[PDB]
DNA sequence: ACCTTATTTGCATAC
DNA sequence: TGTATGCAAATAAGG
């Protein structure tokens, strides 16, 4: 079975790793280091419990198994948004859920965000919008 | 009292428990 | 380019 | 201290 493929890796690669005294941090990092792709410890946290879709675990897989093996021998960085700037897009976005792309970059420039981030920021919350009825 | 973001579907965990139950 | 629906993925923090 | 997880930022793919 693939899923119980996954579960057995997924155990033998977590006691291989506390068994050399890594954490889960130290090992998504280790896994930039060595293979250029690092991971945070809430990746590798959910790896080990299952915790992820099959696809997502298939995908990772073959990357931890790098790891795990020399042991047994592209992202953007995510945007913190201040408390009172999220505040500001929450009160725009209770009047204006869908700025048109000219207001998304003039609220990006008055805030000083990239206006990629502003734009996500209103996709997201349209979604959470439906997603909390 | 609902969750606010984004969860994950079929997690591995949840389809292994799905399987073995029938 | 930039919306959509769907999903991956990481801060931040409570254990 | 290290791990689990709520909330959500970033990405995937279709239109």
């Amino acid at each position: 079975s693939d899923l119980e493929e996954l579960e057995k890796f997924a155990k033998t690669f977590k006691q291989r790793r506390i068994k050399l005294g890594f954490t889960q941090g130290d090992v998504g990092l280790a896994m930039g280091k060595l293979y250029g792709n690092d991971f945070s410890q809430t990746t590798i946290s959910r790896f080990e419990a299952l915790n992820l879709s099959f696809k997502n675990m298939c995908k990772l897989k073959p990357l931890l198994e790098k790891w795990l093996n020399d042991a047994e021998s592209k992202r953007k960085k995510r945007t913190s948004i201040e408390t009172n700037i999220r505040l500001t897009l929450e009160k725009r976005f209770q009047d204006n859920p869908k700025p048109s792309s000219e207001e998304i970059s003039m609220i990006a420039e008055q805030l000083s965000m990239e206006k990629e981030v502003v734009r996500v920021w209103f996709c997201n919350r349209r979604q959470k919008e439906k997603r909390i009825n | 009292r609902v969750y606010q973001g984004v969860r994950v579907k079929h997690t591995v965990k949840d389809l292994l428990a799905e399987k073995r139950s029938g």
